[PDB]
């Protein structure tokens, strides 16, 4: 059955493709652009988003949120609350010549972030091995010489029956509450041992991370967003304007 | 050794429907060698119309660690405009693509309809110091629907959601794939019919990571083989499509 | 090189058991199949203006809302490539009636992607009077030359069935749709990008 | 409906010998539709390489009561010199003759050897007032041996001695014939090999006798169909003979 | 009697036929048959001067194992039976698709 | 003179079976008797003016 | 095509289709499917050959 | 990944006034597609050897043993009628090897 929620959400999808340099320091979630990564919201809804700013005049611009949701995050957008076991398969693309030991620990509760006038990013400064000891946090240490992958399953735990599906939708400095109440924790990927790699190979290693959920259960048949569900359609030119749907009725 | 000939008479009506066609005359007067013998060597395989399922080099890609052209261009995490579409290493417009190689087209000549699944296999061959990853995948009518519904007009999370298979230069030497008949049209017009169906793709999950000096370079290369399965060729015709 | 494993944090407990327990205290229902959403009706337009004596194929409206992704039929269609089965529509009249008129609603068949000017007004038909029945519910059987139909392909016209609308007076109603008990999508693919809030700013 | 993708690892060595060729990598990572379905219409015959045995108009002869050209020339009782050879209505250089019609050549493309018997059938159609007789017959290497050993360089008693079949305009509407593989060469080179083998003939036993006035004429006409049996196609190749 | 089973790489075929078919509109015509039967003489017709140099070839038509689909004509106009006017100059009635 | 025969092209297959299979994927109903059309109502005039 | 005169500046073309019993029915529906049967007869004498 | 395919029949050569060599120009992947030819693809990372057995196939009961003896421009017929085919070794994937 190609429409059973369980299978739709079971469709794997890549969320990050971080770059681990031999330079990076240990006990420090891989920082790097891409979007997030070292700090995965571990929520079912979507968390990552980019802002498309276009010109309308020399006195204003039009900002439109673009969220690259995965198959499971795409479904969680149709309901108000969710609940499930999030699964993540972390892959470290490399060669048998690279050696390392990456750590992945989960931390329940709010996520250390630095809200923006129009977005929300992680506060890497508040997630270092010094201020963020992962000694008591559930974790796993993947050794690059023995294993090349690991699938971590994170059961539902949020001192709440269900979690909101708002995600990062319309999240900023003034509105970042729905964001917190929609994940329950975050997975951190900090190198335990600095990446080793001879000059005969590359000083970098790509880390692919897949996302999908299992044992999923959604609640109310209506999006929790402040706006009607709308699929972003890439305009012909980077200057062309997009269509904005309202919530007004005649 | 006698009666090295035939003569007159016969019966009323006739069929002798050899495959197609019939003909109807008064039976027939005809010789045959008195009980003819093989007299020759036919024990080295026989083969059949299964010809279409023979793997054939349907293109050869050459990946070079030298990140310059859009051949190394890694999957973009976002796609805000069509001018910044997703860049692939190579794409094939199946099934016509596989029907032009190995001389399979000239094989199914004079046939009208066809039904089958395209079988693919990418055989990699990079050296021990070349790291990188790639996600194969295929789409149905990708170039036959609203652009927004294209695998090239979606985020990295969306492209990776399409039915495909991963490929790591340091783990699997080759990956296969099957493209179920995805024909909403019972069959497929070999003559007429644009035969146009969906384009297949090959996106680089991550940038081909290679050791940094210049003068030596690090290559990967690949070999793309294709063939058909669950084949179905049925109604003959005098027409054939030279497109 | 190779290997790979799997690990589950915390102490397990039937995630299903827990879930079911939660839906018994905070929900009351258990949504499992998405096809069920192809049965529930949802508005695609809170106002659809039309003129009098104008045979208007819903496709003129359909083509627009199918790409928006507002309702379930459109939103979910972005996850598959094929569709198959009939569709249902409901038109809730919002047009002010004049006693000096006798407004009636008529909906006919037609082939998909056909111009009202290249088809007849015969065959099956339904009719309602907004004065006594504001809702004009109708279903479009799946009369196709194929078992399945991909969204927007080639120049395949008149391959299946479409819905034609009509009214003696200029109307304006709220349209809601949903597939019949045979409608469903096929060949799952990758999801596109979602959209967020837009407000515009200065710098 | 999940796991719309694959991943790493596999086994040591591999074969997956799809027909010809093999390839050897570490097993393979590959998707397939979760248990794929026919989903289409394949119940209208299937056909096979038996294509070559499909009767095909391989020429059409038109006999005219008007005794003028050497088309009516009746078998000569004697042959004192080569300048007075035997005249036939038509001759075909098999098997290449049948391999060029019906587009059978393009069919067995990329194949090396072939073995089979040529099947022939002459369908006559003269009116009730046209009398006459004809003796079909075939020879092996007739154009590949000492002229004196040719069926064209012998008396009427000798020509009628060759393996053939009679044909009367007022008795049999059609006569068939079989040409056993007469290949001293195990097989037959489809590419290279001149494929040259013996010419088949059709000699008029007696002159086409028709009613004498002018202005009306009396015709007969014929239809020559040919196909192969006991076919054998075995070793593939990239070469094909465009001769 | 030649029986031609249904074969059209399509579940069903349109019933438009030749209705309103011309240079600009000939697509519905093709998508409504699936093939064609050709009658070509294999051997030229033979016939003495004692008879006729011509022969009439009558061909009958009918279908079996029939299955129709939607209860509505596929034509762009309402079903209408042509009624031969009194004179070759008299005009015929044309039905439209307009509703009041 | 006289005779006459019959021939069916292709390889048969219950034409009925196939048909029924098609109506189960592209129709949903099976019209067999035309009298049934004498039961279904159809408009003959979209406007009949009377005094 | 039945072409009639309406004036020296136009004519009225009306399509006349000589449909058979089966073709007459196929006009009531949108799509069809069936096995077409055709009986070819060659009116002649025992003196004609072809 | 080296490819080894067999091709029955004559061998593309370039006869010399006193010898006979191969016509490499006539054996490139473009003019000599090995898609239909029996072959094997040896991957250097998995296997290091492969034994290929080629049964007797020559549309001839026996083959001559002349070989290359006295083979040149004017006399190269016995050469062809003494092999039945040839094995071709063309790289499927360019050879990879670090500077180490």
């Amino acid at each position: 059955d190609e429409m059973a929620i369980g299978y739709v959400c079971g469709n794997p999808a890549v969320k990050h493709v971080l770059t681990w340099k031999t330079t990076d320091a240990i006990q420090k979630p891989i920082a790097n652009g891409d979007d997030w990564g070292g700090v995965i919201p571990v929520g079912m809804p979507c968390y990552s988003k980019s802002i498309r700013t276009i010109k309308i005049s020399e006195t204003e611009n039009r900002e439109t949120e673009v969220i690259d949701a995965a198959p499971c995050e795409y479904v969680a957008n149709m309901f108000s609350y969710w609940r499930a076991t999030m699964c993540y398969r972390i892959t470290v693309v490399k060669t048998a010549f690279h050696t390392g030991r990456l750590e992945i620990f989960f931390e329940p509760g709010v996520i250390p972030v630095k809200p923006t006038v129009n977005n929300i990013g992680p506060d890497q400064d508040q997630l270092t091995g010094a201020v963020a000891p992962s000694d008591n946090n559930y974790k796993y240490i993947l050794d690059l010489t023995n294993d090349t992958e690991v699938t971590i399953r994170v059961p539902f735990v949020s001192n709440k029956m269900f979690l909101k599906t708002a995600g990062i939708y319309g999240a900023n400095s003034e509105n970042n509450w729905n964001f917190h109440e929609s994940f329950s924790g975050f997975l951190c990927i900090r190198p335990v041992t600095k990446l080793m790699a001879p000059d005969t190979v590359s000083d970098n290693v790509s880390i692919v991370v897949w996302k999908w959920a299992e044992d999923v259960v959604v609640v109310e048949p209506k999006p929790l967003t402040s706006g009607p569900t709308q699929v972003y359609r890439p305009p012909p030119t980077a200057s062309a304007a997009v269509e904005v749907l309202n919530v007004e009725l005649q | 050794e006698l009666a090295s000939s035939t003569s007159e008479n016969s019966v009323e009506t006739q069929e002798i429907t050899t495959f197609h066609d019939v003909e109807t005359p008064n039976r027939i007067d005809t010789p045959m060698a008195q009980d003819t013998s093989s007299a020759r060597n036919m024990d080295d395989t026989h083969s059949i119309i299964q010809f279409l399922q023979r793997p054939v080099l349907i293109d050869n890609i050459e990946i070079i660690a030298g990140t310059t052209a859009d051949a190394n261009k890694p999957l973009s995490r976002y796609v805000l405009d069509q001018q910044n579409s997703q860049k692939y290493v190579r794409s094939w417009t199946l099934p016509s693509t596989v029907l032009k190689a190995g001389g399979k087209a000239q094989k199914l000549a004079n046939f009208k309809y066809l039904r089958c699944d395209v079988q693919v296999k990418l055989v990699l061959n990079a050296n021990p110091f070349v790291a990188g990853r790639m996600y194969l995948a295929y789409s149905p009518y990708d170039d036959k629907v609203d652009t927004a519904r294209s695998v090239l007009q979606t985020s990295r999370a969306g492209v990776t959601g399409y039915p495909g298979v991963e490929l790591d230069f340091q783990l699997d030497n080759s990956v296969e794939m099957t493209i179920p008949y995805a024909s909403f049209q019972e069959a497929y017009d070999l003559v007429t019919g644009t035969e146009d169906f969906v384009q297949l793709y090959l996106f680089p999950i991550t940038p081909v990571l290679g050791p940094k000096s210049e003068s030596e370079s690090s290559k990967v290369d690949i070999s793309v083989y294709m063939w058909l399965s669950n084949i179905s060729l049925v109604i003959p015709t005098y027409r054939m499509n030279p497109d | 090189k190779t290997n790979e494993n799997v690990i589950s944090f915390f102490d397990s407990t039937d995630a299903e058991t827990q879930n079911h327990d939660v839906l018994m205290k905070g929900c009351g229902e258990f949504i499992v199949n998405l096809r069920t959403l192809l049965r529930t009706f949802r508005t695609i337009t809170d106002n659809w203006i039309l003129q009098a004596n104008t045979k208007t194929p819903i496709t003129d409206l359909t083509n627009t809302t199918d790409a928006q992704g507002r309702d379930y039929m459109s939103y979910l269609s972005y996850l598959y490539r094929f569709y198959r089965g009939g569709r249902r529509y409901k038109f809730f009249n919002t047009t002010p009636l004049k006693q000096s008129q006798t407004c009636y609603i008529r909906s006919f068949l037609m082939p998909r992607n056909y111009s009202a000017d290249e088809i007849n007004v015969d065959g099956p038909s339904h009719i309602t009077y907004p004065v006594i029945n504001p809702v004009h519910e109708v279903e479009v059987p799946f009369y196709s030359q194929y078992r399945k139909i991909p969204i927007a392909s080639t120049s395949d016209k008149g391959y299946d069935s479409s819905l034609m609308y009509f009214s003696n007076t200029s109307t304006t109603q709220i349209v809601a749709r949903a597939g019949n008990d045979d409608f469903t999508f096929g060949w799952m693919i990758g999801p596109p990008q979602l959209q967020g809030e837009t407000r515009s700013v200065v710098p």
